[PDB]
């Protein structure tokens, strides 16, 4: 038998407790940047490797803009929760 | 940038 | 044959897979949820970037926490037996473990249940992705200047 | 800048929610597997290719066994949370 | 030079970092906590791995909340500027989001504090990993027959 | 086997 939560993976966009950014114009930093990313290594890279392209052009490309002090100059950073069994390419 |  | 180590999941199977896209912009003036601008972006984006990874995607906009659950409900009991995987991705409000239908909360916790091993028999040892992109709280990430 | 909780690796024993499960005489599941993945890996494959045998051997190799049925014939899937920006080899 | 990618942390930095082990196995009577038998044959496979890796392994038993809070502070404080990374291995009690001490439970979240990314500055950029043999709640996996 |  297997785990029957075993083989999920989820891939969050951003850290557990936190808030998540979007861009009214440009959509959100993380689906950006996964799609951005999927494109560019889907054909190339294992999944996991691919999404930790994304935690990187999160974390380094974006940082919010407010008039709110509060809310301004934030950061992000995507969180992949993985209880996959094997490595997963989305080609063959 | 706004928050979900 | 050869030496077998089945180190990566089978994805040579006739089809790759559904990748059901949530996509909530409008929320119901009584939930007093803001509309997410920009997430048509986001979901056409996905849809695309799907596509050419080989993946039936299907658009789902602003549904409710009710058609949610039965959305769900109902691709888990579809027969994946030719599919090689399972993608989901959810654009909503939300907070931790919940994310938003247009009238109220849903736990995520009671859509993934849906696709346990034991439940979802024709997905049964193949990968299940679910992204999310929602709040999981309300902390802001300070930063720190490299 | 990049964010405060960005670099950091939760390797959990177990799945959200779930209790974990360790033999008085053998150890637990996951440590025993975890240090049998880095002792075999740990100079050939990344971190978190690492981390997936490890979630494989406990999901595949252990069952709990209890006189208690309520604990009996349990399984267990590991937990791995990444906000890692690189990829991570013990080696050079 | 030519061309560089930066895709893997440095990890050839003079020396490979410290590895601390929380080995808690008895627990203070009055906590009502079970004595974790078989954890030491954890803490020494442990030991002997992170030492073949060439880790500063560092292995602490039986420590109090108090102790894993001021163990934590401490080592968050040391310069780790000659150091590629950061591995602290927690075994003990736990629920979602707490690991327990000897007499009581500690929020992870105060534990990994100490090493943010803003508050441990001789580790910005570099690896932080948490290993963690613990409960996060009581539910059971009933698995699924393959 | 014991849970932690």
């Amino acid at each position: 038998k297997i785990p029957v939560e075993a083989d999920f993976l989820y891939a969050y966009s951003t850290a557990p407790g936190y808030y998540s950014w979007r861009n009214s114009k440009d959509g959100s930093w993380f689906i950006q940047s996964l799609c951005a990313m999927l494109k560019q290594y889907a054909d190339k890279l294992e999944f996991m490797h691919i999404l930790t392209r994304v935690n990187r052009k999160v974390a380094t490309e974006f940082e919010s803009f407010s008039f709110d002090a509060t809310f301004h100059a934030k950061k992000q950073i995507p969180c992949i929760v993985s209880m996959l069994t094997k490595e997963l390419y989305f080609y063959h | 940038d706004e928050v979900d | 044959s050869g030496i077998s180590l089945d180190n990566s999941y089978k994805m040579d199977y006739p089809e790759m897979g559904l990748c059901i896209i949530i996509n909530n912009k409008n929320f119901h003036k009584s939930t007093g949820m803001t509309s997410r601008s920009g997430t048509d972006v986001d979901a056409a984006n996905l849809r695309e970037t799907f596509r050419n990874l080989k993946y039936e995607v299907r658009n789902k906009n602003d549904l409710t926490r009710e058609e949610i659950v039965e959305l769900m409900r109902d691709v888990s009991k579809e027969d994946h037996s030719k599919r090689s995987s399972f993608v989901c991705v959810l654009l909503s409000h939300g907070e931790e473990g919940i994310i938003f239908g247009t009238n109220g909360p849903v736990d995520l916790k009671k859509i993934t249940n849906f696709f346990r091993g034991d439940r979802c028999r024709s997905l049964t040892g193949k990968p299940k992705l679910f992204i999310i992109q929602a709040c999981r709280g309300t902390e802001l990430d300070c930063g720190i200047e490299t």
